[PDB]
RNA sequence: CGGUCCGGCCGGGAACUCAAAGGAGACUGCCAGUGAUAAACUGGAGGAAGGUGGGGAUGACGUCAAGUCAUCAUGGCCCUUACGACCAGGGCUACACACGUGCUACAAUGGCGCAUACAAAGAGAAGCGACCUCGCGAGAGCAAGCGGACCUCAUAAAGUGCGUCGUAGUCCGGAUUGGAGUCUGCAACUCGACUCCAUGAAGUCGGAAUCGCUAGUAAUCGUGGAUCAGAAUGCCACGGUG
């Protein structure tokens, strides 16, 4: 928007343990709108993790999704015909966000037979800080470090 | 060109309906067809007699046609036989007898149809298109039009190309949907080419 | 395609031609412009002539015919290459 | 034992004749359950409003079906006969399931 | 093990080491089990021969594998010689059953040409 | 005492029937778990029981028409605040405060003309 | 449409109304199953001699004002065009220019 | 509430969703700050509804000699035993290709099998067609009801509950090519679907490039309708997730 600045819609906790960051993960996991499914495969991906670290199902997730998020994102600024490629302070509402997405996407790339399966690997991989999505964190912060220069 | 046609905005607004009658969809379209061609055939023979538009209702297979006219000395002439004489061949056309009413319109002037078929008629026996468009907006002007709009398209005065003129008086509200506007097309037959003869009339706000 | 119920088709025309030709014994191209005809034990033998568009076609019926209409051996539509 | 049905394309006319109807029925015969409308048969035309091209031009139209039960479970010789020849619908039709 | 002319796959199915062989698939499969008596969800490990031929049989029924192919192609033939729309379709490599030639008929003519 | 409470999502129509008492939940005259799928929609219908402090002090008996899974069980969500409300009418600020009072006019969107969908324009190629 | 297309579908209309009984009594007992086969085949040959014209199928409904085929309508009998001109002009009852 | 086939089914009850008539109701009206003391703005309360509440119809002056003289009407020019008409078939569905636009795909959020849930909106008396019977089945017979909130077309499908298969060209995808049947109509051969059996092509997310969409929106799953003897992936619409 050029003009419009809104105030965003209310998401409803998680059914199992009252958490919107959970409720926001399965949304991003979801398309066609396939939530069920989806809701469940991330149950599933919990199930295994709580299996196999011993620890809290949401304290767990938090800290995989710590180690995955970047404090400094770059975004183009196209002034010239060069790349301006300026990194800029990402806000605490969207870093999560993209982390989610990330850890998504990690997922997708995977090739474990189970999704909720592939997805509970992804982050073990995050909480021991091996996998995908955390490998393209790290890169991220490279590029920003290399470009924080501009301002 | 582009607009609504305001008739049918407000068909169900202000403007009552010029059809009213009920039927099934089995005996729909063929008693719509009826209609028309009863329409076609008014328009035919009251031509040269001034006739603006005609409501068409029946009720237990015994249909009453409403005629707005303006001058009932010619349209329904010295006798009552010419009228049973064409609601005959209404009848012929529909199926049932039928029956007719008549309705003179009072001020013609403030009716566009009437005003129309008065320009159409100016323009067949050749006389200035611009000035007698002026003429007819004045005289709406003086018989107490609130809002006057005529539009006439097309082939004026033989010219190789087209001509698009318009006069514009008073105020003619055409997107004010509780507005009484009363518009009518009339399309003159001219030598030249086909002239439309467009005409907006704004009578009152309710 | 027909249910077996309701019957293949057979023209009345082209029928009697046939018959009397079995009768004749003359056989020869026959002239056929109605192509939807179901082929019979009896037509076999027999040279038709089957309309096509811009002119008829003689195939010579067979006895690898019997489920077949006359027009699909018509080449209703013609072509030769780019 | 009398279901009288009101069909008409106008619903403030069809009001006005099914009060008619009331009125008519109140007079002469007893009991009526007045007026109950019934969904509303909404006939959805799209037509091309362009004679040549334009595939994204619809003109959308819709025929209002409008209709109105009175119910009676009473039969009177008065109001029947005052009900077929009394009744002054004009545009509506009225279908009578004596 | 051999059914039906083909050897099939012992990791498999019922249902889906049927259908490998060439003339039967599921629903044949299924109708194969059903006279037998087994069901579906037995592999080709843990099985008995006799078992196994009473399936063969069954299978041998039907028309199946070589003789199938040969029936078509017998046919196939025998509508090229003849030259009706059927034969100059498969002749030429070209739609058969109604579709449009012009566009969209990269099934019976492969890849684009030029 | 009987309540009643209307609620409405997308298209759904939603009837609500509270009396005090033995603690019941019957949707269509059968159980929660028996008539609803999903957890996420079992969670949002007991949602507005949950933040009061309710349980077994109310039954509900309640029927539902129309609309889809997770609409379906909005609507029940709605009629049940409804009831609540009419029960009482002094508890409101809360309620107002969890964005449960208010039906969603978030509705269906028509399907537009010249357009593949509500809002979607078809795929067009510029040129 | 032109003139000569409106004679033809009056023709065929003329022939439907004529052809329909004969047309109909020979529909149904080739539907039939407990018929007679020779007597099937006669009813069939004779249904393929009887006029095409005579066929409903023949029948392309157009315009009765006009006599477009194309954007027919079985509630008004006419061209969408033509109808939308009749609408606008209040010439058919109901219809609206509405919205929903 | 009484009464019981545990069927709203009913003596009944008109309370309420509903239904659509008449309305109330949202106005910057209410509280504050800002602001020329004003318009107004940014908030706040109450309130079902918030600053246009959402969506639609609604397109001023006019542009492009824009489109259509094959809806219609038209000025004319021309063919007027022919550029006219009637029939029969072929075609308009061609096919080395090039493009556009829709659909199904490439998988385990899946594919299928077996249980089960939610509708909305329509359309119908040269019509829809419960019940019962036979058909793998599309459909037939048989025989009620409904000019139709009652009778039906039509079970919504995704979803959920189990079972599987274990990333293979697969139990993916269903193309194509053939076989065996059913309706529809004078008649499916060029030329309709559909019931079925088989068959298993390409494709394992698509180069450059490009496109739509700001919330019930996109994305995606189904359900109608209109033109239809007959025949939609189109189009108009209704709803589910979201
Ligand atoms: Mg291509």
């Amino acid at each position: 928007p050029r003009r419009r600045v809104i105030g965003q819609r209310k998401i409803l906790p998680d059914p199992k343990f009252g958490s919107e960051l959970l409720a926001k993960f399965v949304n991003i996991l979801m398309v066609d709108g396939k939530k069920s499914t989806a809701e469940s495969i991330v149950y599933s991906a919990l199930e295994t993790l709580a299996q196999r670290s011993g620890k809290s199902e949401l304290e767990a997730f938090e800290v995989a999704l710590e180690n995955v998020r970047p404090t400094v994102e770059v975004k183009s600024r196209r002034v010239g015909g060069s790349t301006y490629q300026v990194p800029v302070e990402v806000r605490p509402v969207r870093r999560n966000a993209l982390a989610m997405r990330w850890i998504v996407e990690a997922a997708r790339k995977r090739g474990d037979k189970s999704m909720a399966l592939r997805l509970a690997n992804e982050l073990s991989d995050a909480a021991e800080n091996k996998g995908t999505a955390v490998k393209k964190r790290e890169d991220v912060h490279r590029m920003a470090e290399a470009n924080k220069a501009f301002a | 060109g582009q607009k609504v046609h305001p008739n049918g905005i407000r068909l169900g607004i202000v403007k009552p309906w010029n059809s009213t009658w009920f039927a099934n969809t089995k005996e729909f379209a063929d008693n719509l067809d009826s209609d028309f061609k009863v329409r076609q055939y008014l328009t035919k023979e009251l031509a040269k007699a001034s006739v603006s538009r005609i409501v068409i209702e029946r009720p237990a297979k015994s249909i009453r046609v409403t005629i707005h006219t303006a001058r009932p000395g010619i349209v329904i002439g010295k006798k009552g036989e010419d009228v049973e004489k064409l609601r005959k061949v209404v009848a012929d056309i529909a199926g049932v007898p039928a029956q007719i009413n008549i309705a003179e319109v009072r001020k013609p002037e403030l009716d566009a149809k009437l005003v129309a078929d008065s320009i159409t008629s100016q323009l067949e026996r050749r006389v200035m298109f611009r000035r007698a468009m002026k003429r007819a907006v004045q005289n709406a002007m003086r018989l107490g039009a609130k809002g006057i709009k005529v539009e006439v398209s097309g082939r004026l005065g033989g010219a190789e190309i087209a001509r698009t003129e318009w006069y514009r008086e008073g105020r003619v509200p055409l997107h004010t949907l509780r507005a009484d506007i009363d518009y009518n097309t009339s399309e003159a037959h001219t030598t030249y080419g086909v002239i439309g003869v467009k005409v907006w009339i704004f009578k009152g706000e309710i | 395609p027909r249910s077996l119920k309701k019957g293949p088709f057979i023209d009345l025309h082209l029928l009697k031609k046939v018959e009397k030709a079995v009768e004749s014994g003359d056989k020869k191209p026959l002239r056929t412009w109605s192509r939807r005809s179901t082929i019979f034990p009896n037509m076999i033998g027999l040279t038709i002539a089957v309309h096509n568009g811009r002119q008829h076609v003689p195939v010579f019926v067979t006895d690898e015919m019997v489920g077949h209409k006359l027009g699909e051996f018509a080449p209703t539509r013609t072509y030769r290459g780019h | 034992r009398i279901r009288i049905r009101l069909k008409a394309f106008d619903h403030r006319l069809i009001d006005q004749a099914t009060a008619e109807i009331v009125e008519t029925a109140k007079r002469t015969g007893a009991q009526v359950r007045g007026p109950i409308p019934l969904p509303t048969r909404k006939e959805r035309f799209t037509v091309l409003i362009s004679p040549h091209v334009n595939k994204d031009a619809r003109d959308q139209y819709e025929i209002r079906t409008h209709l109105r039960l009175v119910d009676i479970v009473e039969p009177t010789e008065k109001t029947v006969d005052a009900l077929m020849r009394l009744d002054l619908a004009a545009g509506v039709d009225v279908q009578i399931s004596l | 093990a051999r059914i039906a002319g083909i050897n099939i796959p012992d990791h498999k199915h019922a249902v889906i080491a049927l259908t490998s062989i060439y003339g039967v698939g599921k629903t044949r499969s299924k109708a194969i089990l059903a006279a037998a008596g087994i069901a579906e969800d037995v592999k080709i490990s843990e099985l008995s021969e006799g078992q196994i031929d009473t399936l063969r049989d069954e299978v041998a029924k039907f028309v199946v594998e070589g003789d199938l192919r040969r029936e078509i192609s017998m046919s196939i033939k025998r509508l090229m010689d003849l030259g009706c729309y059927r034969g100059l379709r498969h002749r030429r490599g070209l739609p058969v059953r109604g579709q449009r030639t012009k566009t969209n008929a990269r099934t019976r003519k492969g890849p684009r040409k030029p | 005492n009987q309540y009643y409470g209307t609620g409405r999502r997308k298209s759904s129509a939603a009837r609500v029937f509270i009396k005090p008492g033995n603690g019941k939940i019957v949707i269509n005259q059968r159980s929660l778990e028996q008539y609803f799928g999903r957890e996420t929609a079992r969670m949002v219908v007991r949602q507005p029981l949950e933040l009061v402090d309710m349980v077994e002090k109310l039954d509900l008996y309640i029927t539902v028409k129309g609309g889809g899974i997770s609409g379906q069980a909005g609507a029940i969500r709605h009629g049940i605040t409804r009831a609540l409300m009419e029960y009482d009418e002094s508890l409101r600020s809360e309620l107002r405060k969890a964005g449960f009072v208010t039906r969603d006019a978030r509705q269906v969107e028509r399907k537009k003309v010249g357009l593949r969908k509500a809002r979607r324009r078809p795929q067009f190629s510029k040129r | 449409a032109k003139q000569s297309m409106k004679a033809r579908e009056v023709k065929r209309v003329a022939l439907a109304d004529k052809y329909f009984a004969k047309r109909a009594e020979l529909k149904a007992i080739i539907s039939d199953v407990n018929a007679s086969d020779e007597d099937r085949w006669n009813a069939v040959l004779k249904l393929q001699t009887l006029p095409r014209d005579s066929s409903p199928s023949r029948q392309r409904n157009r315009c009765r004002q006009t006599g477009r085929p194309h954007g027919f309508l079985r509630k008004f009998g006419l061209s969408r065009i033509k109808v939308r001109e009749a609408a606008m002009r209040g010439e058919i009852p109901g219809l609206k220019k509405a919205s929903w």
